[PDB]
Parts: C-alpha cells; structure tokens; sequence
RNA sequence: AGGGCUACACACGUGCUACAAUGGCGCAUACAAAGAGAAGCGACCUCGCGAGAGCAAGCGGACCUCAUAAAGUGCGUCGUAGUCCGGAUUGGAGUCUGCAACUCGACUCCAUGAAGUCGGAAUCGCUAGUAAUCGUGGAUCAGAAUGCCACGGUGAAUACGU
RNA sequence: UCCUCCUAAAGAGUAACGGAGGAGCACGAAGGUUGGCUAAUCCUGGUCGGACAUCAGGAGGUUAGUGCAAUGGCAUAAGCC
C-alpha cells in the first residue's frame, strides 16, 4: 500500500492546495484499475483464450473474467455469447500494488519508452493505455512465452475533468509525456 | 476475494542495477532483477543542422 | 539477457549475441566486448550480473534500437521533405544509388507486378 | 563525394552572381547551369533557376539544401508512368 | 553549356553471387604460371581501423615495382538455424581520380541485413590435365569489369555401345 | 382448416376471387420457485483492432427484448442471470 499511503500523506495536499477544494471528500481518487485482453483470435482456438487468462493471471495476481460477445458480428465471425476475450478488475489493495508494478517496473521496460500520451483521457479523467507486449511484466517468463499478446489497461478515477485526472496521476509522477 | 482459484501473491524483492530496491508483493514467486526502474530510466529522469556540418567540414 | 531494451540470446557467444542488438554490428559487438573485460566466445549465460551491467553500460555509448531508428528515418523524410533526386526516388520506391532500373531493381520495387 | 581536403566546389560565375545577388538585396531567380555547384549557406534565400536540360527551375533555397548540388532540385527526366 | 545514351508496369539472352557443414568465421602456415610499367610501376618508413595519405628508393627491368597466389594444410569455433548461411537494399561518415562524381564513378568504414533452403515446362557445356573448382595477369583506360583476352593450382565421372 | 391486423360505422358480431402477414411447432428447460439484474443506439479514451469483437466512462431512457406473424401487453418486469 506503498501508492496508496502515499496518496494520503501527500497526494490529498497537493491536490487541495492546486485546484482549492473546499473539502478533503472533493479530491479525485484512483477507484478501480481494469486490465482488458481482447482475444480475437479465440474465434478458432480456445488454448488462445486460456493463455491469454493465464497471463492476465500472473499479471494482475487476479483469475481474471472470460468476456463474452454481446451481439453476432459477421465482420469479425463472431456469434451473439462468443468468449473473445478477458478482463480484471483490480481494488483496494491489488490496485494499489499492481499501480505501483506498472509505475516503477513495467512501463520502465517499454521497448523505446519515451513518454505516455497525456491526451489519453476519455474526457471524464479516466486514464487507458494499451500494453503491446506482455513480456514488460516480470511475472512473465520470457522463454515460457508461447505467443505475443497485449491488454488494455484504464485507470478509473473520481474525478469530473480531464485535467483534474491529469493532475491527479501526474500527482504520482505518471509518466506523462 | 474468492478462496482457492487466484495466483499466488506473495511479496518479493526487486533489485535493479541502479541499487534501487522495491519491496512488491507479486506473482512471480522468486526475487527479481532488474535492469531498469523508474528512478534511474532515462526518461524517468530527465536524461533523454546543415549550415553548422558544413561549415565545420569546409573550414576556410 | 536484457540490454538495451531486448532480449539478448542467452545460448549464443556473446559476440553474436550483442549483434542482437539494431545497431551493433560485429566490428561494435568486439569493440564492446573489448571494452568491458569479457572474451568473445563467453556465452551470455556464464556471464555475471556485473558483467551484464557493464555490457550495458558499454553499449550506453552507442544510438542503438529506437533511437537509432528514429534517426533513420529523420534522415530518409528530410530527404523526402527536402524534394531532391534521392527524397523522389525514396518517394517512388526506387533504388536511391544509380543502380539500373531497366531489369533488376526488385529489391526496391518488390515482385514483379504483371501488366 | 568529393574529397574534403579539396573543399566544396562551386563554379566562379554562380559564385559571383551569388555574391552580387546578396548584396543588391534578393533580385530574380539567378539563371544557372552550373547543376555541380554545391549550395552553400549564403544561397540560403535566394532563388536559382537551374537548368535541367531543357528548362531552369526555380530552386527555392533553404537550409536544409546547403552542401547539396544544385541539380539534386532539377530533375532531368520526364516520368509519369507506364500504360496510363 | 546543360541534358540524354544510365529512363522502368513489363518480356528475353549472357553472366556474377548464393541458398551453406565437401561449409562460414578466426589464428598460423605451404606450393604457381603468365604478364605490365616512364605524364608509368612505385618499395622502405611514418600516419590512418580502412579506402588511402605524406616522405621517398629502385626500375625502360631474369636486377626494381605492381606482387600475401587462392583453393590447400593444422589448430579452434559455429551445430542445421533464414543461421556466425546469403549480402541485396538503405542511412551515416569518408577516400581517390578527375576542371567537375546531382543526374551518373570506383573504393573504404560504421550501421542495415532483402530474396534465396537447389529452381515448372524446357534447356546448355564438357571425352582429360578436359569438366568442375581456385586464385593470377593484360588490353581499353585519368577514373571506371561479374565482360573480353590470357595464365597457372587442384583435378574428376563416364563412353557397354549405335 | 387455424392465428394476427385493417375493412368493422368508440360493447359483441359483421361480407367480397377486399387490403396485408403468419401456423400445421419448439422447450425437462425455454416449465415451477427463490434471490438477483436492466435495454437499443451514439460519443470519447483504449494493444493487435479495422464501420462493426473485448475494456472504461459518458450521453440516452426501452428508440431494446419477448423461441417463431401481428396485435394487445410487459419494469412489481411477462425482458436478462
Ligand atoms: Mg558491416
Ligand atoms: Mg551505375
Ligand atoms: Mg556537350
Ligand atoms: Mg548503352
Ligand atoms: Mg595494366
Ligand atoms: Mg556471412
Ligand atoms: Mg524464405
Ligand atoms: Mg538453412
Ligand atoms: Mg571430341
Ligand atoms: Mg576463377
Ligand atoms: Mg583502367
Ligand atoms: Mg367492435
Ligand atoms: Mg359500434
Ligand atoms: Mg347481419
Ligand atoms: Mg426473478
Ligand atoms: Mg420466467
Ligand atoms: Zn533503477
């Protein structure tokens, strides 16, 4: 809970101090954390499927949820309750920690990292990114990697503007570019 | 959190080369090595034409 | 295994392993080889932790991966900015160096494409 | 390309024309054939119509062009395609 | 004077280089023939990773120079991978000849590392110091050969027969 | 032969070789009950990923859904688990 007790101890002041909330309760907050595999490839494999719920896995540290299709698509073959992919949704305590992960180890070993868009706001200061490779996570082994596969990930945070989320994730010295 | 179906998620160490050492709980199960972090990564710290070049290949 | 932001084969010499690397050829795989203490025929493997660490610290010194890529293409759009002979004949997909286009030149136009 | 030790080549009548062409302040386009000049820094700005074999072409120099020939800008040959 | 003969959807001929392990790479070390050279061949030395550069002998030559032959042989490595095979293409930096290398030169260095894993129908050469393979030299020529002409090294298979 | 709407004149019923569509099943769960839940579509952000997959948020408010026509119903859902 290393982010997390950071967030209180100097996050909240910073925070109060740069926009002049009038109460503690009107500070954005990191709610929850969804890391997102959209599996296309699962239409005809399903070990395709498995993998990509096993990595997500190791990852979050969380048995991750098999998504399903919510309508028929001919445009990807795809049938109405087809699984095609798999999400977590990281809280609390794992959202803290898995925060920090991403922060200190992963997004330091993006091959050619050089900055996280900052327009990447969804226009309700709700941070996503998307991850190319899942081998920046340490908990993947390299030479167990069977095929390469990303995510997504957002950051769903309290706040009612984009730059209210910008500052508050800058706030934890975000990788902004 | 649901028993008996999650990863197993148990702290470790991460050493990088720049000496930092974070203390994470993680799935990975043994201790870390790091080649980078966020505190010695070139863009974490802050590390990262024609009139001049022929002007100092023709010297006069 | 991880040295400017890849994995380097682990089972390889350590002379053909850096070559791994966009960027280091054989002459520079020696050349930092020679400059951090390590023979050409160790493999990465049987290699230490401070020995890794000044293999990355040696290939510090050199544009390498992204950065070099980001050069290249620096070089080959300002040619292409700039309208010369060689930006129009980068434009066209055409060999760049006088080659002769009447036969050949396919590694630049591609298979060849029926009339 | 050239050898360094010898310095870039120019021709002496775009030289000069360079030169007066500087001085008066920014004339017309300089007619030249001299597509083996290299361009040099105080080119930049002016305009040099070079010819290309049968037309001169106004060269807009900029910076990005100096220690190029001026007949990297006046393409010679006529190519729009075959069966079109 | 500048441009073109160097164009480029494409078709064909003649070649070069390959696709590797009977090989690649590194180190060491053997054995040729033929030829050319005065606005030429240019040693030794010094500088440069290198192409080269500076200085400067010798030689109109069985004398001097071009001018380590390479394949080979030993040692070591790579271990069947689009690879330590291949070396096209492209970026950067250079050298040299030449009034002048943009169109449109050769060569060097760093980086890049394409196709190609032996080729459909068809089709060519070769009967012995031949084929195959390996280097070497010359004319033209300021510079510019994978072409041409010439020279050695290694060195086969097979011909029942009509 | 059977179902739905209109003709049909605000109860029912009402004809024509009048105007338009459907049925001759399906389902041991798609039935019973208890607990829970809420749609379409669009916008913005997000690896591959695109007009359209999965993820997050917003707008919207049933324009969805109903095993199969059409009408009448349906949120206390009859819709989804
Ligand atoms: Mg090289
Ligand atoms: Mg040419
Ligand atoms: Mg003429
Ligand atoms: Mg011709
Ligand atoms: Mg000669
Ligand atoms: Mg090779
Ligand atoms: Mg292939
Ligand atoms: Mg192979
Ligand atoms: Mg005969
Ligand atoms: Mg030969
Ligand atoms: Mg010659
Ligand atoms: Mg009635
Ligand atoms: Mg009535
Ligand atoms: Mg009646
Ligand atoms: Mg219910
Ligand atoms: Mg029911
Ligand atoms: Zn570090």
């Amino acid at each position: 809970a290393k982010l997390h007790d950071y967030y209180k101890d100097e996050v909240v002041k910073k925070l109060m101090t740069e926009f002049n909330y009038n109460s503690v309760m009107q500070v954005p907050r990191v709610e929850k954390i969804t890391l997102n595999m959209g599996v296309g490839e699962a239409i005809a494999d399903k070990k395709l499927l498995d993998n990509a719920a096993a990595d997500l896995a190791a990852i979050s540290g969380q048995k991750p949820l098999i998504t399903k299709a919510r309508k028929s698509v001919a445009g990807f073959k795809i049938r109405q309750g087809y699984p095609i992919g798999c999400k977590v949704t990281l809280r609390g305590e794992r959202m803290w920690e898995f925060f920090e992960r991403l922060i200190t180890i992963a997004v330091p070993r993006i091959r050619d990292f050089r900055g996280l868009s900052a327009k990447s706001f969804d226009g309700r200061g709700n941070y996503s990114m998307g991850v190319r490779e899942q081998i920046i996570f340490p908990e993947i082994d390299y030479d167990k990697v069977d095929r390469v596969r990303g995510l997504d990930i957002t950051i769903t945070t309290t706040a009612k503007s984009d730059e209210e989320g910008r500052a508050l994730l800058a706030a934890f010295d975000f990788p902004f570019r | 959190m649901k028993k008996d179906i999650h990863p197993k998620y148990e702290e470790i160490t991460a050493s990088c080369s720049c000496g930092n050492v974070m203390k994470i709980r993680s799935t990975v199960g043994h201790d870390l090595n790091l080649d980078v972090c966020s505190k010695c990564h070139p863009f974490f710290t802050g590390k990262q034409g024609r009139v001049d070049r022929f002007n100092k290949r023709f010297n006069i | 295994a991880r040295i400017a932001g890849i994995n380097i084969p682990d089972h390889k010499h350590a002379v053909i392993a850096l070559t791994s690397i966009y960027g280091v050829g054989k002459t520079r795989s020696k050349a930092i080889l020679a400059a951090a203490g390590i023979a050409e025929d160790v493999k990465i493997s049987e290699l230490s932790e401070g020995q890794i660490d000044t293999l990355r610290d040696e290939v510090a010194k050199f544009v390498v991966e992204g950065d070099l890529r980001r050069e290249i293409s620096m070089s080959i759009k300002r040619l292409m900015d700039l309208g010369c002979y060689r930006g129009l004949r980068h434009r066209r997909g055409l060999p760049v160096r006088g080659q002769r286009t009447k036969t050949n030149a396919r590694t630049r136009k591609g298979p060849r494409k029926p009339i | 390309p050239r050898s360094l030790k010898k310095g870039p080549f120019i021709d002496l009548h775009l030289l000069k024309k360079v030169e007066k062409a500087v001085e008066s302040g920014d004339k017309k386009p300089l007619r030249t054939w001299s597509r083996r000049s290299t361009i040099f820094p105080n080119m930049i700005g002016l305009t040099i119509a070079v010819h290309n074999g049968r037309q001169h072409v106004p060269v807009f120099v900029t910076d990005e062009m100096v220690g190029h020939k001026l007949g990297e800008f006046a393409p010679t040959r006529t190519y729009r395609g075959h069966a079109a």
